[PDB]
């Protein structure tokens, strides 16, 4: 069942966005979260509805996320927890380093935020 | 008849009517969150209500069993019931239950100026087709 | 807040710091030695722009920062600056974050826009909390 | 070996020769602030690359993943890949890099004048052993 729609999630980000670097399965395995880097940020509404057209195209609420664009917090997250389904790797190492090290610099930065709201 | 659907309907009037109030000429929208919030929560209450009315015209005339909300948009075009094009709008909207339950402000706050500025005829047309009878 | 009023300091030495590096300036763009004072500066200014706005936020609870950028707009989300003027200083944090990590090469034509027409936001951060 | 690898030891040993090139001696390092300023961002470049080839390493071989800059080079040492002492070297450079880009303390300049003295062999040692690999 799997795979059959990975591809299915390969073809339509293939086909619907210029200068694709590489894409990503995010949240669990119902609910998808997909992230993707591209060349260029992507338009907010055409990001939406392109990701409403995966939602439709599978049977399951869909989450498209910028890579260009999203939080440092998500993109550890992405790191983290995560599959690539299509790109190179030379590509997906240039994005762990940035992200990972963006990512121990804003730990540094909202360390005295973070233990404040933790009391 | 029946009251259900006359009822969830006449809900959907008020929700449009409510988010064409609430949203003004769009200027006050886009830095109150209390303009987003009645906006959003009332852009919710109109999904709910069409896929209620999708779900129960499947039930009525045994269309199928819609396995999903989206589902149910799909057994009423392929019965040709509504235009394939209206579908995909509708089944755009069902995954509008998202934004709420969501406080991440900025990065969808112009979607939802662009669902109430191109995308609350949907729900107009959705209804209208209901009413035939 | 005696904090704040020392990142102020540092903002207007380091603006300072940056004008007279520049000079005219045209031995800029083929001098590398000023350009690195230029760029170090320049992010000076943004990290001491990223303090003052991260203890305003947890001296008001305003929310929890999922990035550098996200430090500016907490303060647009609850009207303490304009808009417009977040949204420039996040553009700061984009030049401070290709100086700082390699993830772009650096475009020295953006670092000459800069220094000529954009550090006046770091001037109208400093005079906001001045101290409405 | 990597490309990621070939190109942070390219950029590591570009900042070590700008970092040389601007001092030699101090004629006039102490007196001149633009010299001051184009030592200590090379001496951050040289020393994010080694941040970043750290984190790369963690990731690359699934013995990471450190929270901070300085448990990479922790975690780097802990697997014997780098030598304990010369993981402490590296991670009292970035106290160095923090306290001279954003100063939570007065920076000594004598230190910066020590460290391209005797430390600018640190990244050498780094960038050696890293190459063994």
């Amino acid at each position: 069942e799997n795979k059959i729609i990975k591809l299915l999630r390969d073809n339509i980000p293939k086909l619907q966005l210029i200068y694709l670097f590489g894409s990503y399965s995010q949240g669990t395995q119902s609910d998808i979260d997909i992230a993707v880097l591209a060349a260029d940020t992507l338009d907010n509404i055409a990001r939406w509805e392109l990701a409403q057209k995966l939602a439709s195209a599978l049977d399951s609420d869909v989450d498209l996320v910028d890579l260009r664009s999203a939080s440092t917090v998500l993109c550890q997250q992405v790191v983290t927890q995560g599959k690539q389904l299509w790109g190179t790797q030379q590509d997906d190492e240039l994005f762990a380093v940035k992200t990972i090290s963006m990512y121990q610099h804003l730990q540094a930065e909202r360390q005295a935020i973070i233990d404040d709201v933790m009391a | 008849m029946n009251d259900i659907i006359i009822n969830k309907i006449a809900t959907i009037k008020r929700c449009i009517k409510r988010i064409q109030q609430v949203y003004g000429d769009g200027s006050q929208f886009k830095q109150d969150f209390t303009l987003q919030d009645s906006v959003i929560l009332n852009l919710q209450r109109c999904c709910e209500a069409c896929i209620d009315i999708a779900n129960h015209i499947n039930r009525q005339q045994q269309l199928g069993i819609p396995q999903s909300s989206r589902d149910s948009f799909t057994l009423l075009a392929q019965n040709n019931l509504i235009t394939q094009p209206l579908s995909d709008n509708l089944k755009k909207m069902v995954g509008l239950r998202n934004i709420a339950v969501h406080d991440y402000q900025e990065l969808n706050l112009d979607i939802v100026v662009h669902v109430v500025q191109h995308h609350l005829e949907d729900f107009e047309q959705f209804i209208d087709v209901i009413k035939a009878e």
